[PDB]
Formats: structure tokens, C-alpha cells, sequence
């Protein structure tokens, strides 16, 4: 289930998310966002 | 519009006693720093005392110095002294500032003071919560061992507890240079140690990534039927644990070492100093010497 | 000089030859083997070995001050210099002996100074088809 990365070792993120792109991931969130979005695909011969 | 000035004249605002102008004329011939050149300045900008504050990291006093403009002294009178901006090349007189002692033939650099002793010479011009703090000159040796002191304290200070660090530190606070000895004030760890830190490890890093197998191999296979003071001190440095040379590659190998020579390079320009002065001929009371300045 | 050590085998020899050979405009010359009666001159040897363990000393030793610095770094390439030196790793102590290694790495570094850095003596003006006299001005 867990990524392959080509890098050995991860590296520490900065900047600020426009000018690169980096995924955040509260479990809480995800799993509301799962949710949500189950639901909603159903509400929406 | 602008002239760069050559002779820079420094006046006093103080009420000087004639025990003031007296130590001055003691000065005459030494060196001191500027940090802005023009005609006429006060005597608030002259010296190094205008920097220090109660951090005192020595790291800091020696980047801000670096950064700075030498000039000699010439022919002192009363709350007027004239300032000789040095040309490149040219063969100058001098009178050392330290009791650091001098040698014919050798190169000096510039530094901060250092504790020495009872710390009993701070009597020049001591006026107004002011004071004539000048720079060291010092010979290549002793700059050099400061350098790599403090550069090799300041890597210790990582991966070791307090205790440890506070030993190690004691031991290096102190120096020895032919027959003298010296103490270094105030050698705290500090976040401009930390970049030196951090170049001079991925350096040393490279160094290491960059050595051919030759190269490695070279003093272990020495060992082997070699022996000397010399190489019995090297070999108890290491760690401890005939055949046909794996690879040969003479092009490979050379290309490779040229780039490890430009890696040692860049990690040897981080204790080097910028090289003031070639030294002549000095006085046997070793108060004065003929040199030339360069840099 | 590095391979004096290895001077009986063949390869070495090969390898030595080609090495003396040295081509530049218009001139040939060969240089000097420097190794005699297959023993190195003394000076030569502390050269040698000051370079070769200044290379060792810093294989073993960089490994735990870069990982430690690698929690910080915001310019992020020492992290990548970590994984350099474990790739390296992948290829192939009381405090006081600590301070004696890194006084010894950087004496050792400071002995091989002698041959890292050149003196720019000289920068030349037009010469003559006397070739054997030129004009230059002095740089310290």
C-alpha cells in the first residue's frame, strides 16, 4: 500500500504553497473528506 | 564627484590630558581600522571598541573585522593624527600592536585581541567610556591554530551534552606559539560559527565522497612494511581493522583528483586568513618591523 | 607519487609512463619519474600521506555532524549531502580521542596547503619571435 521514493532520505519542506505544490494531510480531515464525498456522489428502463 | 581619500586626518572632541597625547605618540606607526574613508573623522568611528557588545562572540568580532579597511598612523600631534591609507605592494614600517612575537620570512594576519594573561595593557586612551581598542597582528601559525580551534570546538559543541562540551571547550580556550601562550575570550557558539559549520562539513563530506580508491588504500597498504614515529602516529589515529591495484584509470583518476584538490581547496579557505603582510628584516626588540602589504 | 606503493605490477608501470608524458603547445617534454631505487624521497612521502589521510579521516568522520546539522538546514542540501555520504556507505568513541582526530584532520589538511594554492607571479605582454624574451608584469 505505502509509495515507492526514489530518495533514500526525505527532505524539509518551505516556501509558501504557490509557487510549489505540497499535499497536507490531516487523518481527521481525510477521513471526513472520505466521507463527505461518498455520500455526496450518491445524493448527487 | 566623489574622491577616494588617501590621508585621513582623525580628531579628537575630548579634553585630553597630556597623559593622552603622550600615549599616543607611543602608537605611532601602528595599525588600526576604518570602517568609512573620508578627510576628516571623529574619534568615535576609530577602533574596534565601537563594535563590541555584551554577546562579545569572537566569531563575530573576527567577521566584522574582516569586512573592515586597514590604515597605519603617521606622525601624531596634539588631538590631530594623520591616517596613511596603505598601496598594495608598497614596503611600509610597523610597530606590533600584541606581545605576540614576530619571525623573519613568514606571513601575518589580522584578528581581534585575545586574553593574555593578567590582561594588564588596556591603558590606550581610555577616555569617556571610550577606548583604543586596536587588532592583533599576528603570525600565519597562530592565526591558523585560532581558526581551527574554534571551527573544531564549534563541531564538537554538536552530539555531546553539556558537560562534555564545557570540558572540550576549556581545553581549547587555550593556544601555545613559540614559547608564548594565549587565551581566547569569549569563544561562545554562535549561529555565524554555524554556517562555517555547515559549509565546511558538506566540504569535508565531499572530500570524502569524491577520494578514489587509491587514494584510500594508499596509507593502509604503507603500513604494511613501512615504519616510522611519523606513520605510527597516523596509523593510531585511524581505525583498525599482497593484490593486483583494482582499477587503473590514469585519466579518471586525475580528473578525479583535480576535483577533490578544488574540494580541499574551498575546505582550506575556511581557516585561511587574508594574507596582510609579508614581513623584512625586524628590529631584535622585536617592536618593529619593515614589511609590505598586500591584500 | 600515490602510485610508488604499487610499482611492481605491470599496470603500474604502463599506467606511469603514460602519466610522465606530458603534451602542451609545441612541446613535449617528458618530466621526471618521482621515485627512486622504488623508494619515495621523505618529502614527497609526507605529501603523499598527508592527502591520502585526509581523505580517510574524512570517510569515517563526517557521517554523525552532518546527520546531526540535517534537522535544520532551510538551504536543504545538506540533507541531500546526508544521503550522498550513506549512498557512499551503501557502496562499500571517548570525547578526547574526538578532538584529537578532527586537530589531527585539519594539521593534516594544513601540511598539503603547501601544493593547494598558486602564486600568480606573472601576467605576459606581446612577445617576441625571440620567443626566449618576453615582457610580463609582476603580480604578488
Amino acid at each position: 500500500s505505502l509509495l515507492h521514493t526514489f530518495w533514500r532520505l526525505p527532505v524539509a519542506v518551505f516556501f509558501e504553497p504557490h509557487e510549489e505544490n505540497v499535499l497536507r494531510c490531516p487523518e481527521r480531515v481525510l477521513r471526513r473528506l472520505l466521507e463527505d464525498a461518498a455520500v455526496t456522489m450518491r445524493g448527487g428502463d | 564627484m566623489a574622491a577616494m581619500e588617501a590621508n585621513i586626518f582623525c580628531t579628537f572632541d575630548h579634553k585630553l590630558s597630556i597623559a593622552d597625547v603622550g600615549k599616543l605618540t607611543k602608537l605611532v606607526a601602528a595599525v588600526v581600522p576604518i570602517p568609512q574613508r573620508l578627510h576628516l573623522i571623529k574619534h568615535y568611528q576609530l577602533g574596534l571598541h565601537q563594535f563590541v557588545d555584551h554577546t562579545r562572540g569572537y566569531v563575530r568580532l573576527r567577521g566584522l573585522l574582516r569586512n573592515m579597511t586597514l590604515t597605519l598612523m603617521r606622525r601624531v600631534e596634539g588631538n590631530q593624527i594623520l591616517l596613511h591609507v596603505p598601496t598594495h605592494g608598497l614596503l611600509y614600517t610597523v610597530l606590533n600592536t600584541g606581545p605576540v612575537t614576530w619571525e623573519k620570512g613568514d606571513a601575518l594576519c589580522v584578528l581581534p585581541p585575545l586574553f593574555h594573561g593578567p590582561l594588564a595593557r588596556e591603558n590606550l586612551l581610555t577616555l569617556g567610556q571610550w577606548e583604543l581598542v586596536l587588532p592583533w597582528i599576528v603570525p600565519m601559525p597562530l592565526a591558523l591554530e585560532i581558526n581551527q580551534r574554534l571551527l573544531i570546538m564549534g563541531l564538537f559543541s554538536l552530539d555531546r551534552s553539556y558537560e562534555e562540551v564545557k570540558a572540550a571547550v576549556q581545553q581549547l580556550q587555550t593556544i601555545t606559539f613559540r614559547d608564548a601562550t594565549f587565551t581566547i575570550p569569549d569563544p561562545v557558539i554562535d549561529q555565524h560559527l554555524l554556517i562555517d559549520m555547515k559549509t565546511a562539513c558538506l566540504s569535508m563530506s565531499m572530500v570524502a565522497n569524491l577520494a578514489s580508491e587509491l587514494t584510500m588504500t594508499y596509507v593502509r597498504k604503507l603500513a604494511l612494511e613501512d615504519s616510522s614515529m611519523l606513520l605510527v602516529k597516523c596509523q593510531e589515529l585511524l581505525m583498525r581493522l599482497p593484490a593486483r591495484p583494482q582499477h587503473v584509470s590514469p585519466d579518471d583518476e586525475i580528473a578525479r583528483l583535480s576535483a577533490l584538490f578544488v574540494m580541499l581547496r574551498q575546505l582550506d579557505d575556511l581557516i585561511r586568513e587574508q594574507v596582510v603582510f609579508t614581513v623584512c628584516d625586524v628590529s631584535p626588540d622585536n617592536k618593529s618591523a619593515t614589511c609590505i602589504f598586500k591584500g | 607519487g600515490l602510485f610508488s606503493l604499487d610499482r611492481s605490477y605491470e599496470e603500474v608501470k604502463a599506467a606511469v609512463q603514460q602519466l610522465q608524458t606530458i603534451t602542451f603547445r609545441d612541446a613535449t617534454f617528458t618530466i621526471p619519474d618521482p621515485v627512486i631505487d622504488q623508494h619515495l624521497l621523505i618529502d614527497m612521502k609526507t605529501a603523499c600521506l598527508s592527502m591520502s589521510m585526509v581523505a580517510n579521516l574524512a570517510s569515517e568522520l563526517t557521517m554523525t555532524y552532518v546527520r546531526k546539522l540535517a534537522l535544520e538546514d532551510s538551504s536543504m542540501l545538506l540533507v541531500k549531502c546526508q544521503e550522498l555520504l550513506m549512498r557512499l556507505d551503501r557502496e562499500r568513541v571517548s570525547p578526547d580521542d574526538e578532538i584529537a582526530r578532527l586537530s589531527a584532520l585539519f594539521v593534516m589538511l594544513r601540511q598539503l596547503d603547501d601544493l593547494i594554492r598558486e602564486q600568480v607571479v606573472f601576467t605576459v605582454c606581446d612577445v617576441s619571435p625571440d620567443n626566449k624574451s618576453a615582457t610580463c608584469i609582476f603580480k604578488g
